[PDB]
DNA sequence: ACCCATTCAGGCATGGCTAGCTGC
DNA sequence: GCAGCTAGCCATGCACATCGCCTGGAATGGGT
RNA sequence: UCAGGCGAUGUUU
């Protein structure tokens, strides 16, 4: 190549060929004059080793140096390795029609559509644009229309909308660990320069918004559009092929919302008044007569589909809370009202979404997810759940507890100083007693938080669960847990030392009060251990996934029924301790192999070629048979593939 | 008391401990190191003096012609720093050396024939160090990062466990010399000792023993003890050291002169041994049929015949006993051997020996060091005597010798710089001692086995490499030379010296491209301590222990400030108080404790010294009298903390900061944060970017002043005095009287640096921060720099924040910002790009820079002058034409603003190689720069000459004045005066002669300056003139930028609301940012809430003063209120007697407080909740720190209080319009017809291996077949696809990927044959 | 002399192998 | 006095995208 | 438009 100016960047090939060719010409020469044998042997040996270089430098003892200081790249290196063709331009390659940018939030999107920048789009779809232009005749040829788009005149944006209208794109996030990390969307055009991405999918991508980036690809051909519309648009992956558990699991803000939205206090404005329907419950909460969570009676009407596909209504006076009804105005038709009566933590809201799925199908579930999100964000903000120093409460007994523990420490110290115990059990004694004190303080703080609020009922006093913002964000399951709320209020326990031994003086102080220096400095290597670990962890795991996919590649479900009577056996796992995995969830959805006889023999309970779904598992529980044979892919008897029935349910459908 | 600028805005300071040792000068590492590398110092000892005096004298092959050293010198540079950056040459210095060449009388005693001393042969250029610690290599500004490696010395490691699975441990012992060849000893699971050299193979250790000309008998004597047997009456009675039995259970009777102590079989008790040693009874009879299971000491040949009886170190048997008792060797010596205390290790290894003599040993060594050669005897002799004993190719330093003798419990600390028999043997003894069960392995993290080099060490060493590369050639020419017909400066050729030292300062795993976007970034990057680079471990071998933080980092190397990701734990920053010991171990301050009093006597300590003493801790309540107020205290003793008695302590910490680096001691309330988030906070702080309008930080930590002043990015005054002329360009200070030199001194002049490029494309800029007619003290600011204010560090801005979830727009971490922010331009950064346009005269012709262009008319050419280059000022955009360049045909090789990058041209440079013309605009800018140089340097000298006329007319005035004799005539009548003929007339006459000389001097100076500015310096070969243009974008803030606190809460700004819709509070002010509370519990950084509350208190004090001052109130009220605010707090060291300012001097202070009374918080001695509350209540805000906020949309109270306050946020520099990118179709690559990669090159993404797996997982296959055929590789199909697209039909045509076709051609180029079959 | 003739050290795991290596 | 074993020596490999920024063939010796 | 260095980025649970 002609680099900047006149010089030419030497290419290792050109170099090595040039060397072998010089060597060869000299050797032809010396065989035109019958020169002596020592010389010809030297020449031949040099030539052999130069060709060795050309083919595979570095393999014969010491490599030949490069033009500067460093081995130069031969053909074998041009094939193999992390940077040869097979891994740099065949398996995965670069791609026109694409772009990349930063992501942001945009919580106004139905979950089957994503933001997309304007500039970035008009630069993506330039072809389809040229088309529609000279179709409407607003131009002459390519070059004229190219001037058009360059100008960005008043028409191009309208036509850009016209071709966006329905045309899926693919969003992708950089380290794509697994299938769900490439999905589809329909574009909505936006100003700015940041891809706006629906929020119920951040979980799947594993994409916080601390400055991550996403790539957009366009599908061109018609088959491909139908692809992104039938196999990859977010409304067709609401089960993870890993394990059939939902993946649209709502997340932090939205659950804090619903939570604070549905939870009884004991005495707020509007007590005991009776209401004629979710509608006027909402109308109260708006004009400000009743409060968002006040024990109340209402008339609600629920539908149940007991008939063979028919929806029967029934009404009654439930006892509930205003906010809880206002939630009810969303839930689709056929779900029992007892689904939103309880506190609505994170687990519970997931349960709600999933039952809605199993019963009403798909479209209701998607639309109901989007409404969860809207109403959630809305009432969260309308709550205003902050966090401030005054809301991390110190147990007033912490000082006493820890002083008492200190005294016991000193007592063991004396029993050793007079020489009555071995350092071994001394060490063990101290560590145990600190652990005990730790647990006592943790009990104390958790108590004083959870019951803190104590208020009057139009009577005298009464105690209820609290409204302490940090306790709330930890009881909803939004963020944190008992562990971390502990580390904010009560002592933060014992901290390891680099080796694995465990230092014998706990960090008596929490994060609200300060930390004197030495305490902090221990906590350091406590944390750096893991933080430095995580990187090497990443690398090695990537390598693992690679090898796995390169051994399980060819395997495609080809035939339909191998028709065999082998199989493996299934019993629930028991590890000396309590049973760990129930036989139900090890046998959910996996074709049986031999008819499972009722323990009363000659009482055939199930056929041999059934598809054990939930109800059949229930039957198994009924007769309580607990050793079932079943067909497993390791036994199927099909050439060059794997028969359908031997592979069971397809999780994600 | 206060330095007169502090009296402007005196920062209030919580904090309880008295500080005794102020923050030291933050660049000691760099500055002392280089000042040491390059400085005339006698007696060798670490300088170029050391280097030369080592390598010289050079003597011929006994030809009695010799070359020797004298001295050396360093001329002043051929430029200065600023001109140097602007042009591009290095900031170098010439190197002169005085050499002396002598020859003795041929064929005679030492008759000195001749000694010519070539005056200062020139041997190259070595860069210098700017007063900021940065080198300047090619127009850019680079930094060398101190390296951390293993102390040249000796070591005893375990490698416990993991090897051989046998549960058995090894014990290897290494010698790592400073320069030469390593050496290792190690065991093997059969207790067999083995030496190895340079990691090559294994050898039986006794081989190198014997190689050091030792006979087997000497060897056994040296290692093992002895056991004496006599052929007495019978049974050959034995001498017995009683202790020698305690480990060995007996199998025969144990008596004493018949008096039996034990009978056959049992072990021995120490009581018995004591009895025996009391008895002295040792010469005892032994069962003879037992000793046969032992080993002989020496060779007992016959007294008479001397036959081949017994080889030393051989087993025994009664037949051999008789074979020797034939002559009756009445003395037999054997080797004491325990199998628990003292083992037969060396004996067994000696048995495994292949060789038996010195010569064979040397042969074996030669053969392992060189594969495949018949060894010549003396050749191998040379090879061995040249690896471990020759001054040339092996060298410990003083450092090595110290650490070595220390490890061996030797006496001294000085000694030779090469090994010795004594040494190798002693090492082996120590190793054996370990395997026996005394002593302990060291470890390789303890900071007594790990050491800091620096720029000095490096450059010195590389320069030494230079000298040896030159001495070989010099010695050659001298050997093949002749009689003095050539002077010295022709022997030596400097090109190798220069080339090597340039290789170093220009291309190293160390010398790197200084981060510069930010004061704090400079001052971190210069204090960095890397473990990489030559002589160090690398990012794929480092295990886990070097990455963990060993418990001697305390107070020497930060725990927290460090990158995350690949190279964690290898880029240790360096603590505040840290210093470098004499030898080079990190050492820290401490306070000396006598019997019961905490002195104020500082005292430095290294790593290992600290082990023995017992150390206090920073925050230990001591009371007024050097007494700890308690009687038992927390302390740390030997990598262990505990509680100790009041009387055992010896040393107390210095201050409370010393455990962290200046990376993360700017983090208010640090101690309320998890290590993790403090870490990410330190880093993001390092990546700030100067804003447009700097602003003090409302909640700082008293280190801002240090970082700012003691970095180099602000104009500090050098001599106290009075300002005389201010301007955005320069500041001119009239020095005071006494600080002035006696001789015609004058005044001082600082050239502030107006807008110019930084190495990260951000802007750098300076502003005056003092007004006309005003005092300044020595050592003081006179110009804020990028991200500074009145001399404090200021990275971001303080905005009013409110924590509450708000309609989803702040979902994960997405800050939401109100248009008030973007309107007032308080994040509007400034950037600058530097394009380029060069011109080489080539074959086929030259290249002029005219403005003549086909395909476009004046409609585009307008913005160019008739000379071609762009006017300074035109708002250019993407596609405009900055320079008109033409190439001989004519072909257009012009220069255009690349797409996207807006601009506004601010400056144009033009270089030209000396020997070419200067075209029209060259001439224009040329004479402009002449006028510039004139009105700059000449005009400088003109105000200087004005002040000088004042000084010498005062020589005519002050004293025996001529008032009327002098006011009439202008200031020109001074030379030939006849006045009082005393010292005043003498001064007149002689100094006026001197002054006409000074007129000539003025002239010659200016002429030299013109001469410089006229010379057209060097370029790349083959180029004529270079034109450079600069542009200045200006970036606002917009959905996508990454904002960040100081506590490690990142966040991508995600919408820009109108003012109506923020949450406003009952008094009307909106709130400017809205974060997300859910982010506090999990990431357990409860710190940012305390920051917020204290901030709100600050702005409370502010608004109060603001009102009091707007009402135009009297001053009594202000003194009272300000006084109160500075006085509250429990018991602080701050103490301002506000009643000693001038009434005017207060109104000014209020003027600078009305934005908010800044507050301190020394890192680990912060402000407590109690004092935060009391400060708020001094204000008028609610104690809890939570307000009620309404809501811009519905105007109805949020249902419970929220937290609002002020917080200091920073605009990190991953600007979104730098990230975003798109591509439809464009440049394709060349070898494999795929698209390119990157942004500049208009490329596309990388549909990588993992994405392809994903697509395969979905059933989709057309998407994949497409993205591997049409979007990328098939040429034919690619174009046909595009065509169908524009026609309205969507359909593809697969074809075959050209890259695969390439794979075919290459494999086919090998011998292999690869085809495509047929169907 | 200038731009071109002929040439120039902190792995670890495993595994796969080669050369002794002492049961027989 | 041959063969299964055991011990040293070399081959192989060790995440994915960015983005920058630089930095980059001479090396003697020759003919006008 | 081709190969090394560095740094950053992100992958924090
Ligand atoms: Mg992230
Ligand atoms: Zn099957």
């Amino acid at each position: 190549v002609p680099l900047d100016g006149g010089r030419f960047a030497t290419s290792d090939l050109n170099d090595l060929y040039r060397r072998v060719i010089n060597r060869n010409n000299r050797l032809k020469r010396l065989l035109d004059l019958a020169a002596p044998d020592i010389i010809v042997r030297n020449e031949k040996r040099m030539l052999q080793e130069a060709v060795d270089a050309l083919l595979d430098n570095g393999r014969r003892g010491r490599a030949i140096t490069g033009s500067n200081k460093r081995p130069l790249k031969s053909l074998a290196d041009m094939i193999k390795g992390k940077q040869g063709r097979f891994r740099q331009n065949l398996l995965g390659k670069r791609v026109d029609y694409s772009g990349r940018s930063v992501i942001t939030v945009g919580p106004y999107l139905r979950l089957h559509q994503c933001g997309l920048p304007k500039k970035m789009a008009l630069e993506l779809f330039k072809p389809f644009i040229y088309g529609k232009l000279e179709l409407r005749g607003l131009a002459t040829t390519i070059k004229a229309a190219k001037k058009m788009v360059e100008r960005e005149e008043a028409v191009v944006w309208d036509i850009l909308d016209e071709v966006i209208r329905e045309h899926p794109v693919l969003l992708n996030r950089a380290p794509t660990l697994h299938r769900l990390g490439i999905q589809a969307f329909e574009p909505v055009l936006i100003e700015g320069k940041a891809i706006q991405l629906h929020p119920l999918v951040c979980a799947a991508y594993n994409a916080d918004f601390d400055g991550d980036q996403m790539a957009v690809h366009v599908p061109l051909t018609l088959e491909a559009q139908l692809e992104a519309r039938a196999l990859m648009m977010s409304t067709n992956n609401i089960l993870s092929p890993a394990n059939g558990e939902p993946i649209i699991v709502p997340s932090q803000d939205v659950v804090l919302g619903l939570y604070y939205m549905t939870r009884d206090c004991v005495n707020a404005k509007g007590e005991g008044m009776v209401l004629t329907g979710p509608k006027e419950a909402e109308r109260l909460y708006r004009s400000g007569l009743a409060s968002l969570h006040a024990r109340v009676k209402v008339r609600i009407t629920e539908y149940e589909k007991d008939a063979n596909g028919e929806l029967v209504a029934k009404t009654s006076l439930k006892d509930t809370t205003v906010g809880r009804a206002i939630l009810w105005m969303i839930v689709p038709k056929g779900l029992p009202y007892s689904i939103v009566n309880q506190a609505l933590g994170k687990k519970a809201i997931s349960k709600m979404l999933n039952t809605c799925y199993r019963i009403l199908g798909l479209k209701p579930t998607v639309i109901f997810a989007d409404q969860i999100m809207y109403t959630g964000f809305a009432y969260a903000a309308r709550s205003g759940a902050s966090v401030g120093i005054d809301d991390m409460v110190i147990p007033e007994k912490k000082h006493e507890i820890i002083s008492e523990a200190e005294a016991e420490v000193a007592e063991i110290q004396e029993q050793f100083q007079s020489g009555l115990v071995t350092a071994g059990e001394r060490y063990n004694k101290v560590i145990d007693i600190w652990a005990a004190a730790n647990d006592r303080v943790s009990k104390a703080m958790m108590d004083n938080l959870q019951t803190e609020t104590v208020i009057n009922r139009d009577g005298q006093e009464e105690k209820q669960v609290s409204f302490n913002s940090i306790y709330m964000m930890a009881d909803s399951g939004a963020r944190g847990s008992a562990a971390q709320i502990r580390q904010l209020a009560g002592m933060r326990g014992l901290m390891a030392k680099p080796d694995g031994s465990i230092i014998e003086t706990p960090i008596t102080a929490n994060f609200r009060e300060g930390l004197n220096v030495l305490q902090y400095f221990i906590s350091t290597h406590g944390a750096r251990k893991g933080l430095a670990d995580t990187a090497l962890k990443t690398a090695n795991s990537g390598y693992l996934t690679r090898r796995l996919v390169d051994v399980a590649q060819d395997l495609v479900v080809t035939e339909d029924d191998c028709g065999t009577h082998e199989g493996i056996m299934m019993t629930p796992v028991i590890e000396g301790g309590d049973v760990k995995e129930p036989l139900r969830d090890r046998v959910l959805g996996r074709v049986t192999a031999e008819d499972v006889l009722k323990p009363g023999t000659a009482d055939i309970l199930v056929p041999r070629n059934t598809l054990l779904h939930e109800q059949w598992c229930d039957l198994l529980e009924e007769n309580s048979v607990d050793a079932v044979k079943v067909r497993s892919v390791v036994s199927c008897d099909t050439d060059f593939g794997v028969c359908a029935h031997c592979y069971g349910r397809d999780l994600a459908r | 008391v206060y330095s007169y600028t502090e009296k402007k805005r005196i920062r209030k300071d919580f904090g309880k401990r008295p500080q005794v040792l102020d923050v030291p000068y933050l660049l000691s590492i760099q500055l002392d190191s280089f000042q040491k590398f390059i400085e005339q110092d006698p007696e060798g000892q670490y300088g170029l003096e050391a280097a030369f005096r080592s390598v010289f004298p050079i003597q011929s092959y006994s030809g009695n012609s010799e070359l020797q050293y004298v001295s050396y010198r360093l001329g002043e540079p051929v430029f200065d720093v600023q001109e140097c950056q602007i042009r591009g040459v290095t900031y170098s210095a010439p190197l002169r050396v005085k050499l002396r060449l002598v020859i003795y009388e041929r064929e005679a005693p030492e008759g000195t024939v001749k000694d010519i001393k070539e005056q200062e042969v020139y041997m190259g250029e070595i860069p210098l160090m700017t007063d900021n610690g940065t080198f300047v290599i090619n127009g850019t500004e680079r930094v060398i990062v101190s390296q951390l490696h293993r102390s040249p010395g000796v070591f005893f490691d375990s490698d416990k466990g993991k090897t051989h699975s046998s549960g058995k441990v090894l014990y290897n012992a290494r010698i790592i010399p400073y320069r030469g060849s390593w050496l290792d000893f190690e065991f093997d699971p059969k207790d067999n000792l083995f030496v190895r050299i340079d990691r090559r193979r294994k050898l039986p250790a006794t081989i190198i023993l014997r190689a050091l000309n030792y006979t087997t008998e000497q060897i056994l004597d040296l290692f093992f003890e002895k056991v004496i047997f006599e052929i007495r009456d019978n049974k050959l009675q034995m001498e017995l050291v009683p202790e020698r039995l305690r480990g060995e259970t007996a199998s025969f009777d144990i008596e004493a002169n018949g008096k039996v102590y034990v009978e056959k079989g049992r072990r021995i008790t120490a009581r018995h041994i004591r009895q025996l040693e009391k008895d002295d009874v040792k010469l005892i009879e032994v069962p003879v049929e037992y000793i046969a299971g032992k080993v002989v000491a020496k060779d007992y040949i016959d007294e008479s015949t001397g036959e081949l009886i017994c080889a030393a170190n051989m087993e025994l048997s009664l037949d051999l006993l008789a074979k020797l008792s034939q002559s009756g060797h009445k003395r037999i010596e054997t080797l004491f051997t325990n199998d628990l205390d003292h083992g037969p290790y060396i004996s067994e290894t000696l048995r495994v020996d292949p060789t038996n003599d010195r010569l064979s040993a040397l042969v074996e060594i030669y053969r392992m060091m060189r594969p495949g050669e018949p060894p010549t005897r003396e050749a191998a002799e040379s090879l061995f005597e040249n690896l471990f004993f020759s001054e040339d190719r092996y060298d410990l330093s003083a450092v090595g010798r110290m650490k070595f003798n220390r490890s061996l419990l030797r006496e001294e600390i000085e000694g030779s710089g090469i090994l010795s028999k004594d040494d190798i043997i002693d090492v082996m003894k120590k190793l054996i001692d370990i395997r026996n069960g005394k002593g302990e392995v060291d470890d390789i993290d303890h900071l007594g086995n790990r050491r800091i080099r620096s720029v000095g060490e490096m450059a010195e060493n590389q320069f030494r490499v230079g000298l040896v590369r030159v001495e070989r050639a010099v010695k050659e020419r001298l050997s093949l030379g002749d009689l003095d017909t050539l002077m010295p400066q022709d022997m030596i050729n400097a090109k190798p010296i220069s080339a090597a030292v340039k290789e170093f300062f220009g291309s190293s795993q160390l010398s790197q491209f200084m981060d510069q976007n930010n004061p704090l970034s400079e001052i971190t990057h210069k204090r960095r301590i890397s473990a990489l680079g030559p002589g160090g471990l690398t990012r794929e071998r480092a295990g886990f222990e070097v990455r963990d933080v060993h418990p001697t980092h305390y107070g020497r190397v930060c725990p927290i400030e460090t990158p995350e990701g690949p190279n964690i734990g290898l880029i240790n920053s360096l603590s505040v108080y840290a210093q470098t010991n004499e030898y080079g171990f990190l050492e820290t301050p401490y306070r000396k404790v006598t019997d019961g009093v905490v002195t104020d006597e500082i005292h430095y300590l290294s790593a290992i010294e600290e082990g023995n003493y017992v150390i206090a801790q920073a925050n230990s309540n001591l009371d007024e009298e050097g007494h700890f107020v308690e009687d038992l205290v927390t302390c740390r003793s030997k990598g262990e903390s505990s509680l100790f008695s009041r009387d055992q302590v010896d040393y107390m910490d210095v201050s409370t900061q010393q455990v962290v680096s200046v990376g993360a001691s700017l983090i208010p309330f640090l101690e309320h944060d998890d290590a993790n988030r403090a870490l990410m906070g330190a880093n993001m702080q390092r990546q700030a970017v100067p804003t447009l309008r700097a602003d003090k930080p409302l909640v700082g930590t008293g280190m801002e002043r240090a970082v700012a002043v003691d970095s180099g990015v602000t104009a500090v005054a050098k001599r106290g005095g009075v300002v005389q002329y201010v301007d955005a360009s320069r500041i001119v200070i009239k020095v005071n009287e006494d600080e002035m030199y006696p001789g015609e001194a004058g005044i001082d002049i600082y050239n502030l640096t107006k807008y110019t490029r930084s190495n990260q494309n951000t802007c750098i800029n300076q502003m005056p921060c003092v007004s006309l007619g005003e005092p300044v003290e020595r050592g003081d600011v006179l110009a804020d720099g990028p991200s500074t204010d009145l001399g404090e560090l200021a990275l971001g801005q303080n905005m009013r924040v409110a924590f509450m979830p708000w309609n989803g727009y702040n979902f994960e971490d997405s800050i939401l910002v109100s248009e008030r922010v973007v309107q007032e331009d308080r994040f509007t950064t400034i950037h600058i790009q530097e394009l380029a346009c060069v011109s080489r005269d080539t074959k086929l012709g030259p290249e002029e820079i005219t403005a003549d262009i086909p395909n476009v008319g004046e409609a585009a050419l307008s913005k160019l002058d008739e000379s071609g280059i762009v006017y300074i000022g035109a708002e250019v955009t993407g596609g405009d034409i900055l320079v008109g360049k033409v190439t001989p045909k004519v072909k257009d090789s012009s220069l255009r603003v690349p797409n996207g990058v807006s601009g506004t041209v601010i400056d144009v440079q033009v270089f030209t190689r000396d020997g070419v013309e200067k075209d029209k605009r060259a001439l224009e800018i040329e004479e402009m720069q002449l006028k510039q140089a004139k009105k700059d340097l000449s005009e400088e000298l003109q105000i200087l000459e004005a002040g000088l006329f004042s000084r010498i007319r005062a020589v005519l005035v002050a004293g025996g004045v001529e008032a009327e004799k002098l006011d009439k005539l202008p200031r020109d009548r001074w030379l030939e005066l006849g006045l009082t003929d005393e010292e005043k007339q003498n001064q007149l006459e002689q100094l006026a002669e001197q002054y006409d000389e000074l007129k000539h001097e003025f002239e010659k100076k200016l002429e030299a300056k013109r001469r410089k500015i006229t010379q057209g310096d060097d370029l790349a070969p083959g180029v004529l003139k270079i034109v450079k243009v600069y542009l200045a974008v200006k970036r606002r803030i917009q959905p996508g930028d990454k904002m960040a606190g100081r506590h490690g809460n990142k966040g991508v700004i995600s919408k820009i609301n109108p003012i109506e819709d923020m949450p406003y509070d009952e008094n009307g002010t909106p709130v400017d940012i809205v974060l997300n509370p859910l982010g506090v519990p999990s990431r357990m950084n409860i710190g940012q809430i305390l920051e917020t509350h204290l901030g709100m208190a600050a702005k409370g004090i502010g608004d109060k003063i603001n009102a009091m001052l707007k009402q135009q109130q009297e001053v009594a009220k202000l003194r009272e209120f300000i006084q109160r605010a500075y006085d509250l707090g429990a018991d602080v060291r701050q103490k301002v007697d506000l009643s000693t300012f001038s009434d005017e001097e207060v109104m000014r202070l209020a003027e600078n407080l009305r934005k908010g009374m800044p507050i301190a918080t020394p890192v680990f001695d912060g402000a407590k909740e109690a004092e935060i509350k009391e400060l708020l209540k001094l204000g008028d805000l609610p104690t809890s720190g939570q307000i009620r906020l309404y809501d811009g949309r519905t105007g109805e109270q949020f249902e419970r209080p929220v937290t609002v306050g002020y917080m200091y946020m920073l605009k990190l520099n991953h600007l979104v319009d730098d990230k975003m990118h798109a591509r439809s179709t464009g440049s394709y690559s060349l070898v494999t017809q795929q698209p390119l990669g990157g942004k500049a090159q208009f490329g596309g993404q990388r549909f990588g291996e993992m994405e392809v797996w994903a697509l395969e997982a979905y059933g989709a296959a057309y998407t994949l077949q497409e993205m591997l055929t049409v979007k990328s590789d098939d040429v034919n199909g690619r174009t046909k696809m595009y065509k169908n697209i524009v026609d309205g039909n969507h359909q593809m045509e697969p074809g075959m990927p050209e890259s695969f076709n390439v794979l075919l051609k290459e494999i086919r180029s090998l011998g292999i044959n690869i085809e495509l079959e047929d169907e």
